[PDB]
């Protein structure tokens, strides 16, 4: 009996149901739940899932269990526990923490394990439900949804410094120096009105010692909603998330995160002088789980968060920054990398629904892989970010290729050229409405750090806006010296720009540089300049028309209209593994081929600067990273040179004058 | 041009242990004395 | 009833003890 | 007595409450009583809003009069003083509230279980008083009446799950429904239930406004509730229950958000329509307070009849300018009537169905709907067909890779002066439920973007959308297309391809959703078509802006004898009689056209192999024909993969207009015909 007032939750029944779920859950239950019974493999989907998780947490010393809420729907006894957890997250999560402690104690005692029970008993175990029902955006939540477990998805814009939240107030007597330690209770600390010592009973002798109190970490994070459903006429919304005591600093600006937390409302005092609250409550989210890994997205660049990864180890936050690759997945990755057509398979796996553009999708793949990041022991840095420009005739799917690389990249901002400003692409000063203070917010090029910034309409953006991209495309930094901000900000973001030539058509009469219409200093920064031309070829029309019209045969198309394309789930994992674990090293034969080719190109018309040698190297490295090779041979350099030449269509360009021979184009 | 907001309460839970000195405990014990006292099998104070 | 019982931990969290004050009979709710 | 004197008003609330109860229990003219059916639904938790029709009350009074009984005018009393009758009707519904036939389970709302818990708790405390007094041994009527004097129960407003609203009595079925302008709402109408006709210009976010804030005391175990009436409130510090007030050791009481009473609150701003503003005046706005389940029913740009209680609020202006007891005013919204029903809120009810069959059975739906678009505009039938296709739009396709195809038709009308391109734009704006008419190089530079501001109601930074954002899932009719700024043109490019606006400026980094169909009207280079000059030469559109438009009409005004004679007969007939000349053809009412188009937009026809093969062949032939003429004085810009998707979109729109699920050869034929005749006016 004895349910909790205001809730359906009964401590005994909920504890029993959650314990039964923990002891007797296998992932085949969820596979049956998701109507995926033919994916059920007896080897790993028939082991108790949470028993193994509890054992791993006991062995590793961690304290946080990541509970998939939908799993509770798979189990019959916890079909109601799912609704209880969603409706009453506080009570249910407290009961779940207690149940986790009991479960681990039972695992140690009942199996008679050697593990000490002292440090288990004194440890506080926490549960992190994440995969709760995903719907209703954030603006469609009514006041009846207050104090409910909700799931938001969005982009991190800003994060306040670590705020101390007092948990224990330390008072001291001004007379006898006797101290009590009051505990906070629902945000209220009972200040003593008399010294509890029987010797002296001075009324106002007690004074709060701020620096000797006990404090905990609190952080407010500014998030932009990216809901699955967007009602007509509304604009993007910003909300404030609250992370507590282990989740502080786990989210950086520019991160795309799915956050599960309690939808809370607080009354805001109208003035700082009097105690009067406003009748209109302010809504926010108490974060209980953060998911920074998407199964259809590349992993974050580990070379940019090494300090953050190891700070995450000290913080014991247990936030999964990069997805887990199992032994079977690693074997599959190696088997696919051992294929003879690996390059063409990965190229056509990039945006399967865009028509054949083999070099554009091969350059995109190499940019996704990137070069090798070389840090100098004596001071210096080379970044393997590859900048690609897609200049071409209108209607060539340049924008669909930028939209895929924006969706597939871990971090990055999609800009439109004329809608961007020099200040907008870098750090700027804004005003917070909560604190009424002046704060710094990142720009598009800073939020894209560690990812790819997609810039559409690269020709339409002005000369002064384009000035900030020079330092990013060359040094991968932004050295800002403005009123209030004087520092160097890492901007290690590849630049994927799209543009059409002047007149909105590639006139063959004019040379390449006249059509592109970009200053030598910016056209050199692009590692791969693609000329995407819309030639009238009858078979090309025949096949592009079948491709486009096949997408309309079924209401929601499942695209398998190729020999074979890897799923984005496998493709992203392969690319992330290659980026993380493969660091190609240039060999001497590769060096000779590189020097050979650079001198060959170094012999109006588009120039060939020293930056082209540096695009070769990194491009070659990208190729060497694609095949999981730790060294670069001359084949990779030859492929990089061939890609560079074919991107600008040198096979149809007269060496003397930069005319494109329309009859020599190889659309195919 | 609105009216006076009202304030009202309702018992939901057992609070802190009834303490013997609390005015409400004293009132309860006086009420029990009035209603339950018997002299020669007569509720003298209730009848009075 | 049966004769055995689950192995429960000894240390009770502060939140779980606080929830014990709010208990009401199941004749209310479910 | 001498102070606060009593007045004798003709309103008796006891028999008015009796009449309210009788109407709620006995009215059944709209198997049993309508309102107890509604309260039975509310009890079982299928409904959380009670709408009291004033037409129903008027009909009940009329029936009572017809049978000889003299009934008080409940409708007039509600209209004159509506705030008291919400209070009254809530009490009457609580008295006649049916028991729920469905038990409380784990899938019910937390508010429902809280209300059930407090209802059971108060009935148990009643029973406990009763048992205690029975044990005390001091008639059941007196016993009960003692019990309700010694019980502190949860008041009915705390055990209340529904919301009460007053629907105004219809003009045909007739004061509270005749539409008033913002100016016409003086202080005499204050306190009454009135209807205001206007356009919504700003809607705030739905926030939780506290009405009865709840606290729990750890000393006596009581729940102390404090009602909130104003903008700000002072929280309670010490408990005020019976036990703590009687005791000397008071208990400090903490807020309970889950036990507090909240209301979904919105503060919309209605504005005078252009037909309501007097000569030489600037329209003035009115504040609408939307509460309860009625939230999210008003959006900016909506032309609505909002019926609500006109109520006063405490003064918020400068204190030095206060002369007396000045009060701000707002409209506590009770009902919303949309002049243009949104395409998303379409439901195939019986009356919607009968109208659609009476439209279909008349035959020739495509031509009737096309010719009914601005029927006083004469002789632009391909133009009206393309506009109708734009209104219907194609079928939005999301490929599994995450790719999206636009699904919406952009139409550009480049033409000579005096050809009715601007009149066709306002016709489409009138037809479209979400239509925004803008003029280039006016004040739409910020209009084709969103502007970040502060919400005055809620302390947040929100960016209010402009023309391209307010016309989301609608139509933006841009007149003088050839005369916009470069930033506006780039924004239009982005809207027409990806249906989004990417802004990276000082203070903002967002991707606004603009799922807008663009209908542009443009003048040719030099303002008049020069047939001596090339069509692309006379078109001041970048090959990439021209490519985006699914159809580009060239509306040329060539002089003639018969054509000019026929235009002049039509225009002169329209000037005599405010209607089109033709008697055989009757135009479709714009409300019945919106209902057909809303029904048509619910269909998602797909293309078979037998139709897409021809689509491929036609695309190949079009590409070859475009290649054969690159500069032959008739070049329209060579065909592109965008023309294939425009052909596909037009075919899907034509299939939708047929209410079909198969894209048939007739629709592709007509799409190719429309694309071909988009350009035959040059010849
Ligand atoms: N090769 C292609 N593969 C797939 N779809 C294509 C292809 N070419 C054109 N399309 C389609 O036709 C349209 C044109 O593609 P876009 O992404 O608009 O081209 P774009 O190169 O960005 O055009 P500009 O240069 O910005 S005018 C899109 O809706 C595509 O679905
Ligand atoms: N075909 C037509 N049928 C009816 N009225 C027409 C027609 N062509 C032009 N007009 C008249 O011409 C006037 C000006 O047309 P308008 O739409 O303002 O011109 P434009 O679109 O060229 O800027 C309108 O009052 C309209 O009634
Ligand atoms: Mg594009
Ligand atoms: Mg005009
Ligand atoms: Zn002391
Ligand atoms: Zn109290």
């Amino acid at each position: 009996l004895r349910i909790i007032w205001g809730t359906n939750v009964s401590i005994q029944e909920c504890t029993t149901n959650f314990r039964n779920f923990l002891m007797s859950f296998k992932y085949k239950f969820r596979k049956i739940l998701d109507e995926r019974e033919e994916f059920i493999n007896n080897t790993t989907d028939e082991e108790l899932y949470y028993i193994k998780q509890l054992n791993e947490m006991r062995e590793l010393g961690t304290s946080n269990l990541n509970l998939d809420a939908r799993n509770l729907l798979a189990y019959k006894q916890t079909e109601d526990l799912y609704h209880q957890l969603l409706n009453y997250p506080q009570e249910v999560i407290s009961i779940m923490d207690q149940t986790i402690k009991d479960c681990m104690v039972s695992l140690i005692v009942d199996n008679n394990l050697d593990y000490d029970l002292d440090e288990i008993e004194t440890k506080f175990y926490k549960v992190r439900p994440y995969n709760v029902g995903s719907c209703k955006g954030m603006r469609e939540l009514n006041p009846n949804d207050i104090d409910k477990l909700i799931n938001l998805k969005g982009l991190v814009l800003r994060s306040t410094p670590v705020i101390p939240d007092m948990k224990v107030a330390f008072f001291k007597c001004n007379v006898c120096d006797h101290t009590m330690a009051v505990e906070i209770d629902r945000g209220v600390i009972q200040e003593p009105a008399r010294c509890e010592r029987i010797d002296c009973n001075e009324p106002n002798s007690m004074s709060l010692i701020h620096n000797r109190c006990s404090f905990a970490d609190k952080q407010v994070i500014k998030l932009q909603e990216t809901p699955d459903f967007v009602p007509d006429g509304q604009t993007p919304h910003s909300i404030s998330l609250c992370v507590y005591d282990e989740l502080v600093d786990s989210c950086r600006a520019g991160d795309r995160i799915e956050v599960t937390g309690t939808f809370r409302s607080i009354p805001i005092r109208a003035n700082s002088r009097q105690r009067v609250l406003k009748s209109l409550y302010k809504t926010y989210v108490d974060v209980v789980h953060v998911k920074k890994v998407s199964d259809k997205r590349l992993d974050v660049d580990t070379s940019t968060i090494e300090q953050e990864l190891m700070q995450n180890k000290v913080d014991h936050n247990e936030v999964e920054e990069v997805r887990q690759i199992t032994d079977q997945d690693l074997a599959k990755i190696r088997e696919v990398a051992a294929r003879e057509d690996l390059y063409s398979l990965l190229a056509r796996s990039i945006a399967p629904s865009i028509y054949e553009l083999e070099d554009v999708k091969k350059g995109i793949l190499l940019q996704l892989f990137g070069g090798t990041n070389k840090t100098f022991t004596k001071g210096g840095r080379y970044r393997g970010d590859i900048n690609i420009l897609l200049c071409g005739d209108p209607s060539t799917s340049k924008s669909q290729i930028l939209q895929y690389v924006h969706k597939i990249t871990p971090r990055g901002v999609y800009t439109s050229g004329k809608g961007s400003s020099a200040v907008g692409l870098t750090a700027y000063i804004t005003r917070d409405v909560d604190t009424k203070q002046l704060v710094l917010e990142s720009g598009a090029l800073v939020l894209s750090d560690g990812g790819v910034c997609c810039i559409d309409e690269f020709d339409k953006m002005s000369d002064s806006t384009r000035s900030v991209l020079h330092e990013v495309m060359e040094q991968q930094t932004i050295s800002i010296a403005k009123a209030g901000i004087i520092t160097t900000l890492n901007a290690r973001s590849s630049i994927l720009a799209s543009a059409n030539p002047i007149g909105s058509r590639y006139n063959p009469n004019l040379p390449v540089t006249e059509n592109i219409d970009l200053p030598p200093p910016l056209l050199s920064r692009f590692d791969l300049v693609y000329l995407v031309l819309d030639k009238v070829d009858e078979k090309n029309d025949r096949e592009l028309a079948k491709h486009l019209t096949n997408l309309y045969l079924e209401d929601k198309p499942e695209h398998i209209s190729q020999d074979d394309v890897l799923p984005v789930e496998f493709l992203t994992m392969y690319i992330s593994y290659a980026k993380e674990h493969i660091h190609p090293i240039i060999t001497e034969a590769a060096k000779t081929e590189l020097v050979r080719a650079y001198v060959g190109m170094r012999k109006k018309r588009i120039t060939a600067t020293t930056r082209q040698l540096e695009s070769m190297i990194r491009l070659a490295e990208a190729h060497a990273k694609m095949k999981l090779k730790n060294v670069v041979e001359l084949e990779d350099v030859q492929e990089a040179v061939r890609l560079i030449r074919s991107a600008i269509k040198d096979y149809a360009t007269d060496p003397k004058t930069g005319k494109i021979d329309m009859n020599l184009v190889q659309t195919g | 041009s609105f009216d006076r907001p009202e304030i009202y309460s309702a018992p939901v839970l057992q609070g802190e242990s009834p303490n013997d000195d609390d005015n409400t405990e004293i009132i309860k014990s006086f009420k029990n004395f009035i209603l339950e006292f018997r002299l020669d099998s007569q509720f003298i104070y209730r009848d009075q | 009833g049966n004769g055995l019982g689950p192995t429960r931990a000894s240390v009770m969290s502060k939140n779980m003890k606080s929830l014990s004050r709010l208990m009401v009979d199941r004749k209310l709710g479910v | 007595s001498a102070a606060l004197p009593s007045i004798q008003l003709p309103v008796d609330y006891n028999n008015l409450f009796n009449e309210i109860t009788d109407f709620l229990v006995t009215f059944k003219q709209d198997k049993g009583p309508k309102y107890m059916a509604m309260l039975q639904k509310v009890a079982n938790r299928e409904l959380n809003s009670v709408i009291i029709d004033l037409d129903d009350i008027l009909q009940y009074q009329n029936e009572k009069f017809l049978q000889g009984t003299q009934a008080d005018d409940l409708v007039s009393a509600i209209q004159q003083n509506a705030n008291h009758f919400t209070e009254l009707f809530c009490r009457a519904i609580d008295n006649n509230m049916p028991l729920p036939t469905k038990e409380i389970d784990y899938k019910d709302d937390v508010l429902d279980v809280i209300l059930n818990q407090r209802r059971l708790r108060n009935e148990r405390m009643l029973s406990d008083r009763t048992n205690e007094i029975r044990s005390e041994n001091l008639m059941n009527d007196a016993l009960r009446e003692v019990v309700e004097d010694e019980t502190e129960l949860f008041p009915p407003n705390l055990t209340r799950r529904y919301f009460l609203y007053f629907k105004p009595l219809s003009q045909n079925c007739a004061i509270s429904s005749k539409p008033l302008s913002v100016r016409q709402i003086k202080g005499d109408f204050l306190g009454q239930l009135i209807t205001v006709r206007g356009i919504i210009t700003r809607v705030s976010d739905v926030k939780p406004a506290v009405e009865v804030i709840a606290y729990t005391c750890d000393q006596c175990g009581y729940e102390v509730f404090q009602e909130v009436n104003s903008r700000t409130f002072t929280p309670l510090s010490e408990c005020t229950s019976e036990e703590c007030s009687q005791n000397q050791t008071k208990g400090q009481l903490f807020m309970s958000t889950r036990a507090s009473k909240f209301s979904a609150f919105q503060e919309c701003k209605i504005q005078e329509l252009s037909q309501q503003v007097p000569v030489g005046h600037i329209p003035r706005s009115l504040n609408i307070h939307v509460n309860g389940t009625l939230v999210r029913s008003l959006s900016p740009g909506d032309i609505v009849d909002v019926t609500g209680i006109f109520l006063p609020a405490p003064y918020t202006g400068f204190k030095a300018l206060k002369a007396g007891l000045l009060t701000e005013t707002y409209l506590e919204a009770q009902f919303v009537r949309q002049h243009k029903k949104k395409f998303a809120s379409f439901s195939l009810t019986s009356d919607v169905e009968e109208r659609v069959m009476e439209l279909i059975t008349s035959g020739d739906v495509y031509n009737r709907l096309a010719k009914s678009i601005a029927p006083e505009i004469y002789g632009n039938l391909d133009v009206k067909k393309a506009l109708l296709l734009l209104l219907v739009g194609g079928v939005d396709k999301r490929v599994g890779d995450g790719m999206k195809i636009r699904g919406d038709i952009n139409v550009c009308l480049m033409g000579d002066p005096g050809v009715a391109k601007s009149q066709l734009l306002k016709a489409i704006c009138k037809i479209s439920p979400r239509g925004v008419y803008t003029t280039g190089k006016g004040s739409s530079g910020v209009g084709l973007t969103a502007a970040v501001m502060k919400d005055p109601v809620t302390d947040e930074m929100i960016l209010e959308g402009g023309a391209l954002v307010l016309a989301d899932n609608g139509i933006c009719c841009i007149d003088e297309f050839d005369k916009m700024d470069e930033s506006d043109r780039t924004a239009i490019h982005e809207v027409m391809e990806q249906q989004t606006i990417s802004i990276s400026k000082a203070g903002i980094n967002t991707t606004l959703n603009a799922r807008t169909s663009i209908l542009a009207a443009a003048n040719p280079l030099y303002g008049r078509y020069n047939p001596r000059l090339s069509p692309l030469d006379n078109i001041n559109l970048p090959a990439a802006l021209l490519s985006r438009f699914d159809i580009l009409f060239l509306m040329l005004d060539i002089p003639s004898r018969d054509d000019d004679e026929k235009l002049a007969e039509h225009v002169t007939y329209v000037h005599m009689h405010n209607k089109q000349p033709d008697l055989d053809f009757t135009p479709v009412e714009p409300s019945k056209m919106r209902e057909y188009i809303a029904y048509a937009k619910t269909k998602r026809p797909v293309m078979s192999e037998a139709v897409n093969d021809y689509v491929v062949q036609a695309y190949i032939r079009l590409r070859q024909d475009s290649k054969r003429e690159m500069d032959s004085k008739f070049s329209f810009g060579q065909a592109t993969p965008r023309t294939l998707l425009g052909i596909i979109r037009l075919s899907q729109a034509l299939a939708k207009l047929r209410l079909a699920d198969m894209v048939d050869i007739d629709d592709v034929e007509e799409a190719l015909r429309l694309v071909r005749v988009s350009k035959e006016s040059l010849y």
